[PDB]
């Protein structure tokens, strides 16, 4: 509508969209996992744990 | 399966030169790794002593070194004089 | 006597290379280079590079060829250049003479020239090596270990030569 | 302060021993700050294209923000590390070298001769 | 320090000149450049030779290998300037001012 | 050009200087420097035109040269050393030999005409190639060898390369022009404190690097090649241009901004080294920088100039060619200051 | 060199070539092998303003 | 809050500032002297491998 061409970015482009969520996910839980098995480390290694 | 024999066929005939070419090279790369004999020129490149054999100071317990030139152990190659 | 050869052969090499830099006529600049490299081929050869020598001897005599190639195609015009044509070229020939003349007159002196570094004008047969080679000559296989040692070389070499074909090709092209 | 340490494996983010030291906070203030600088890259991002630029695909932003607070928590350990390894081999020295750090002597402002100066 | 190692220094100096004090000719430049890495080819095979430094053997034509290939593309950029300004010398050669 | 030639142009160029900065045999150190040199000239090409023939040649011209002194130094450090590492050298001549070959190669000393000069010939794209990839090379060489320089000759070399960058950028409206200048200036800036501490002048080459990026794709985002265009550009794209003007403000180093990080740095380190009358030059004549730099942001942002009455149709279309990166690209060389201490990982 | 990927993923790539005591073709020695691997050896992790 | 809260603040403020000067002061001098002397962890600049040299008999001797 409006246009006559079809805009660019005019469709939900949904794979794209998705490895995005995916990734920000991907990476949200790798961050949180591994300050966990850091604060572990440093406490079972200097002697805390 | 057609098609690429034709296309054998044409090349052959189109520009012969370039069909011989790649097969004689193709085969140049191919056949040394499956030849069994590159093994036995790494043997005679090695065999040929271009430099002194240096001894190694003798005192007790190398039976694998000969302790004569002419010794009967040690490194031989019979396989050389077969050849 | 033919003692000093291994020294007049850079000497020779020095005054061929002041003319081919004299900025004459391009070819008499070419024919300077070609004197030049004629004579350092039996400077390298004397020292016992007899394949390096014979190297350059083929490749430079083809690499002044091409240089050649376009003299006449691409920088020739009504009227060439002439090694007596400009009167400047006269003054930097006989300043190339003098300079080296003056300093090996000091080393054949005082053999103790302080020009840049310190050198001895002591000749040059000093510098060689005794020894022996038994049965290899020590250049060629030196060049010959470029397939089992120059592993990256050859390697960075093909490609830079692949590219350069590649840009030969994209420059020259002419859209 | 480094590159010629001995022991220093080349190419390598983060060293074994580094875990030794506090990994850093998930609420350190650098941090959270760099997690901000993920917000500034993703709004630009949409007034570039011209696009919505407050709410302008979210998607965007999310990886934004969270690839930038990722590689803002690896880089503070290595900061960190650097850090403490510096002030290791600090101490190290001086107590290696105790000659060349001659324990200065304390003197209150009793034994001293500081002269006033009349600022008139 | 021999007379052979003056002499190829003393000529890589002057081509050092020849080459970067140009006259009017960028062919002839070019040619001086080329002369250069001859200077340098002959000094290093010297020392390569001299000292027994067997593997440095192979450096000259690798160092040779990459040299000619910029006079490959040296003389092969002066056909490109030739063929519209006419000549290569380098005079004329002032279109890109400012 | 072909797409897939392109793209290997990109890699030899981009595999040049990886050579460069892997490499321990000196040889091999000269063999990326000339692959980077054989691979760039095409590309810088790209256009065929003959302004392009005449940067191409001068680059083509200057790094010849530039390479074959550094392959003398080269040879003088063999010959009195025999030793092809890549260390502090053990000749002094060959050592300085070596400092010009690579200043040829950078534009520091009065070996700094091409660049200006090379920048007005190509395009823009060839630009940002130019003064962002061809400085690791000969900054990462010079890096390696900061055992033994002559601390005099890098100290003056780097004080006149940032003030002939300060003063030629005046009397330039073209913004490739401008931007060679003050990239010149720039190195001068960390070629300044490359003898003291090398982990200042890589982080002054990381925001240099992150700055040039950001500038040179607002350029070719705006399409503007003169003041005068880049000043007509203030309509159509207003965020391009307020955010010109506010990179513009990180190129002198006005805090809080990136650029002043740097500076900041390089002057730290230079006085706990006892140089403190050598940081106030370069101090004083970051102004010459900010001049034509607060020039250029009243042609673009500050001051609304008469724009074309044909330009209006060009509000109808919108540039389709993404450019990415450029929202991070601003975004580092903008807000980093409250990141300073990470300057200790490059350590 | 500035990232030496030579030591690290674990692979010579010109590390062959650049001394004379190397293992040079067919055990050809060089000139002054003596007194470069006297050098080497002399100074190895000590430091080059240090092992100067 | 009580003149207590922001004295016993502040003593600590002072505290933390002076252990971080003279701190500041002594790296310093040890970056000096471990750039002059080098008998230490940084500031060691690099040298040749012994790993690279080549030990076994060589066609001529007394090399
Ligand atoms: C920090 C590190 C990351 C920095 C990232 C941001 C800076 C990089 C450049 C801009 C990237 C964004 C973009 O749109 O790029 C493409 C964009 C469009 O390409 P163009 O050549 O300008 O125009 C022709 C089109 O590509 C139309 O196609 P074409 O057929 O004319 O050309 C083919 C196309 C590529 O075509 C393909 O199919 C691929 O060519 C390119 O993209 C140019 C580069 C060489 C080939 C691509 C390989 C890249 C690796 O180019 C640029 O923005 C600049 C051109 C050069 C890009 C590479 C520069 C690398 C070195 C810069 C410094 C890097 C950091 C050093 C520290
Ligand atoms: C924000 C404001 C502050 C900005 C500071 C710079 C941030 C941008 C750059 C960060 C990433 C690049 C540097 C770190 C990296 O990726 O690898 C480091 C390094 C790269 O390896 P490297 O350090 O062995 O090799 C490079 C050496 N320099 C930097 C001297 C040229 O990764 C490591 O694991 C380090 C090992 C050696 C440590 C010394
Ligand atoms: C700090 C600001 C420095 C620059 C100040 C001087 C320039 C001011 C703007 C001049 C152009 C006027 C105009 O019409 O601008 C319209 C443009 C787009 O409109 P809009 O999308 O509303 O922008 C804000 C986000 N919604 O909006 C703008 O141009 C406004 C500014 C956009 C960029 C944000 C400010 C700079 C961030 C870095």
């Amino acid at each position: 509508k409006f246009y006559i061409r079809e805009p660019p970015h005019g469709s939900p482009d949904w794979l794209k969209v998705g490895l995005t969520l995916g990734t920000s996910v991907f990476l949200w839980i790798y961050l949180i996992k591994q300050h966990k098995e850091d604060v572990l480390e440093y406490k079972r290694r200097n002697g805390l744990e | 399966a057609g098609r690429i024999a034709s296309f054998l066929k044409n090349a052959w005939a189109k520009e012969p030169v370039l069909v011989a070419s790649f097969a004689i090279g193709g085969l140049a790369i191919i056949l040394p790794s499956l030849s069994p004999y590159t093994n036995y020129a790494i043997r005679i490149n090695r065999a040929t002593p271009y430099n002194y054999p240096v001894p190694l100071r003798d005192d007790g317990n190398m039976p694998d070194v000969p302790s004569h030139p002419q010794d009967p152990q040690g490194p031989s190659l019979e396989w050389l004089k077969n050849l | 006597m033919t003692m000093y050869i291994a020294f007049i052969l850079s000497t020779i090499f020095v005054i061929g290379f002041v003319g081919f830099s004299s900025k004459p006529s391009p070819i008499y600049g070419g024919l300077g280079l070609i004197v030049s490299g004629g004579v350092g081929c039996g400077i390298v050869l004397n020292f016992g590079g007899s394949f390096l020598g014979l190297m350059v001897f083929l490749i430079y005599l083809g690499g002044m060829l091409v240089v050649f190639g376009y003299t006449t195609a691409m920088a020739t015009e009504m009227y060439p250049e002439v090694w007596v044509s400009n009167k400047t070229v006269f003054g930097a020939f006989v300043s190339g003479l003098m300079m080296e003349f003056c300093m090996v007159y000091y080393a054949l002196k005082e053999e103790e020239v302080e020009i840049i570094f310190k050198f001895n004008g002591l000749g040059d047969w000093v510098i060689y090596d005794t020894g022996d080679s038994g049965f290899f000559s020590e250049e060629a296989m030196g060049i010959a270990a470029l397939y089992s040692y120059g592993t990256w070389l050859v390697i960075v070499t093909g490609w830079s030569l692949l590219i350069g074909v590649v840009v030969i090709m994209e420059i020259t092209r002419g859209n | 302060m480094m590159s010629g340490r001995p022991g220093r494996v080349p190419l390598q983010f983060l060293p074994n021993e580094a875990r030794s030291l506090p990994p850093p906070k998930l609420t350190d203030p650098r941090l959270v700050y760099m997690g901000f600088l993920g917000y500034c890259s993703g709004l630009i991002d949409n007034a570039i294209r011209r696009r919505p630029v407050v709410s302008a695909g979210l998607h965007r932003q999310l990886l934004y923000v969270t690839s930038f607070v990722f590689f803002g928590y690896y880089l503070l350990k290595r900061q960190d590390y650097m850090y403490a390894l510096r002030d290791h081999d600090m101490f190290a020295y001086v107590k290696s070298h105790p000659e060349d750090f001659p324990e200065k002597d304390k003197k209150t402002y009793g034994e001293i001769l500081e002269e006033f100066h009349p600022v008139r | 320090m021999p007379l052979v190692y003056m002499n190829i220094i003393m000529a890589f100096a002057i081509a050092l000149a020849g080459l970067l004090m140009y006259r009017s000719h960028l062919m002839s430049s070019l040619l001086c450049l080329e002369g250069m890495m001859l200077s340098l080819f002959i000094m290093s095979t010297l020392i390569i030779l001299n000292t027994h430094f067997t593997l440095a053997n192979m450096m000259p034509i690798i160092l040779l290998v990459f040299a000619a290939c910029e006079a490959a593309l040296g003389l092969s950029l002066l056909v490109m300037v030739s063929n519209t300004y006419g000549t290569d010398y380098v005079q004329n050669l002032n279109l890109l001012q400012c | 050009m072909n797409p897939i030639i392109y793209t290997t142009l990109i890699m030899t160029v981009m595999s040049g200087t990886m050579l460069v900065m892997i490499s321990s045999h000196w040889l091999l150190i000269w063999i990326g420097f000339e692959m980077n040199l054989l691979a760039m000239i095409p590309v810088l090409m790209k256009n065929f035109n003959p302004r392009a023939t005449e940067a191409a040649t001068k680059y083509f011209l200057t790094q010849a040269t530039a390479s074959m002194m550094l392959m003398m130094a080269i040879i003088i450090n063999l010959l009195y050393s025999g030793q092809w590492t890549i260390t502090k050298m053990f000749n002094p001549v060959a050592m300085t030999m070596m400092t010009m070959a690579l200043a040829m190669k950078l534009g520091l000393s009065p070996f700094h005409f091409w660049v200006p000069e090379v920048t007005q010939g190509i395009s823009l794209q060839a630009g940002l190639l130019l003064l962002t990839w061809q400085k690791l090379a000969p900054l990462s060489v010079l890096c390696q060898i900061s055992q033994s320089i002559n601390p005099n000759l890098m100290l003056t070399m780097a004080m006149l390369s940032i003030l002939i960058g300060g003063w030629g950028g005046l009397n330039q409206t073209q913004l490739r022009k401008i931007m060679a200048y003050s990239s010149i200036a720039h190195m001068g800036w960390m070629t300044a404190v490359l003898p003291y501490n090398t982990t200042m002048t890589i982080l002054n080459l990381l925001i240099y690097i992150t700055m040039t990026l950001a500038m040179f794709m607002l350029l070719i985002h705006s399409s503007a090649t003169t003041t005068l265009s880049l000043s007509h550009t203030w309509n159509k794209m207003p965020v391009i241009t307020s955010l010109m003007m506010v990179t513009l403000l990180s190129m002198g180093g006005l805090p809080p901004l990136s650029g002043f990080m740097p500076k900041w740095m390089i002057i730290q380190e230079m006085t706990k080294n006892e140089s403190i009358i050598m940081p106030t030059l370069m101090a004083m004549t970051a102004l010459l920088n900010l001049y034509f730099y607060m020039r250029l942001a009243y042609s673009s942002s500050l001051t609304m100039f008469p724009s074309t009455n044909n330009m209006k149709m060009k509000w109808q279309f919108e540039h389709t060619k993404q450019m990415k990166l450029l929202p991070t690209m601003i975004v580092l060389s903008t807000l980093v200051l409250p990141m300073t201490p990470a300057l200790s990982s490059l350590n | 060199p500035f990232f030496d990927v030579q030591k690290r993923l674990g692979l010579d790539l010109d590390r062959w070539m650049t001394i004379q005591s190397a293992e040079q073709p067919h055990k050809i020695p060089g000139r002054c092998h003596a007194f470069e691997k006297e050098w080497i050896e002399c100074a190895h992790g000590i430091g080059g303003i240090r092992a100067e | 809050d009580g003149p207590e809260k922001n004295y016993e603040k502040t003593m600590a403020i002072l505290q933390i500032e002076a252990e971080k000067a003279e701190l500041r002061l002594k790296e310093l001098e040890v970056r000096r002297l471990m750039r002059a002397r080098g008998d230490g962890p940084w500031y060691q600049y690099p040298t040749i491998d012994k790993a690279l040299i080549d030990h076994s008999p060589k066609t001529t001797p007394d090399n």
